[PDB]
């Protein structure tokens, strides 16, 4: 549960 | 069927080959290309922020390529977005550090970093000698097991695809994906006589957390440092 990684991962999952 | 299990093994390997950033043969060919003392001193004289910024960009880039890996795995896109995010949050930095062993040379205790091989010394400006040492150790233990590409591709898939991560909405759908990979990995290990390797695997959860914490810290504090 780290919020930094979630942001990278969310951005990467699009497209 | 047997060929069906064989399909999934080669397809996980394909997905790994396509998303692993650098080819193993390139990495192996460049073992002789080592940073000079001068070049080591160049990295060491960088600011803590300069060096961290670079390494966090690399760590970030790595995580994105693990996402690309996950995207190509059989049933991953079919899970709800929440599950996709839960599996990758819990798993990706561990996958990154396992991938890292391929760029590690166990003969001279060096790693491929920005176009040349260098030792722990290169990373003095990070101010975390213990973390660097631990990561080199983990890499050393992994290299010793002399993974096939298949072993790494399948093992890293299993790092990601895990039905036990807190906060899944569709546990059953993850379980089927995990079982199918386990069945496939088990067959491959049996036929190669490699059943015992996964007993020998060094613990990776703690280390990955610390890498993840650092990544978070640099993004959190980026307005108190020069423009990226
Ligand atoms: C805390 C420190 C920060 C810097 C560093 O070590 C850990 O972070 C580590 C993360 C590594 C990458 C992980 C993914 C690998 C995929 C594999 O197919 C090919 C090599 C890749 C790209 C690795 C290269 C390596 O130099 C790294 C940037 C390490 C670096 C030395």
């Amino acid at each position: 549960t780290n919020m930094g990684l979630e942001a990278i991962i969310r951005k990467a999952l699009m497209g | 069927s047997l060929t069906e299990i064989e399909h999934l093994v080669q397809s996980v390997c394909k997905s790994y080959r396509e998303t692993c950033q650098l080819r193993l043969e390139d990495l192996l060919r460049q073992r002789s290309n080592i940073f000079s003392r001068e070049e080591v001193t160049g990295y060491q004289r960088k600011s803590m922020w300069e060096m961290w910024e670079r390494c966090a960009h690399h760590l970030t880039e790595a995580i994105q390529y693990v996402v690309e890996f996950a995207k190509r795995l059989s049933g991953f896109m079919e899970l709800c977005q929440n599950d996709q995010i839960v599996l990758l949050k819990a798993g990706a930095m561990e996958v990154v550090l396992v991938r890292m062993c391929r760029a590690y040379n166990a003969d001279n205790r060096t790693v491929f970093f920005e176009g040349k091989y260098g030792g722990m010394e290169l990373f003095r400006a990070l101010g975390c000698s213990e973390l660097i040492s631990s990561i080199f150790d983990f890499s050393h233990s992994l290299s010793a097991l002399h993974f096939s590409e298949d072993e790494i591709a399948l093992y890293t898939a299993l790092v990601l695809i895990n039905a036990h991560r807190p906060g899944l909405q569709e546990k059953r759908k993850v379980e089927q994906l995990q079982y199918n990979l386990e069945l496939a990995f088990h067959h491959h290990l049996c036929k190669t006589h490699r059943q015992s390797i996964l007993a020998k695997l060094p613990p990776a959860g703690k280390l990955a957390s610390l890498c993840s914490q650092h990544v978070e810290r640099l993004q959190i504090f980026q307005h108190l440092h020069p423009i990226v």
